[PDB]
């Protein structure tokens, strides 16, 4: 099996979310830091 | 609820690999990469079916 890390995309400009726990929690990704 | 906003430099380097492949529409390492994410727990804001898609971030040693 492939572990518990994923990215979810939305439709808006830079709208990308990271999860380390198979979707239990999400943070917005700041590509500028 | 979305738990704040994390710097890309504070994530694993494999997250930058995933972002590069999303921009080129692949090729992807896993069958589930590019499928619709349903958001059935309402953790993310509610949107139409097909607004959200899912992609693997590789964990070194996890096949």
């Amino acid at each position: 099996t492939r572990g518990t890390r994923r990215i979810i995309t939305g439709e808006a400009t830079q709208e990308d979310y990271y999860t380390g726990d198979h979707y239990a929690t999400f943070s917005l990704i700041d590509k500028t830091c | 609820d979305v738990s704040g906003t994390v710097c890309l430099s504070a994530l694993p380097p494999e997250a930058t690999d995933t972002l590069n492949l999303i921009a080129s529409d692949g090729p992807f390492p896993y069958s589930q990469d590019g499928v619709v994410f349903q958001n059935r727990e309402s953790v993310l804001p509610t949107q139409s079916y097909g607004y959200y898609h899912e992609y693997t971030v590789i964990t070194p040693g996890a096949r």
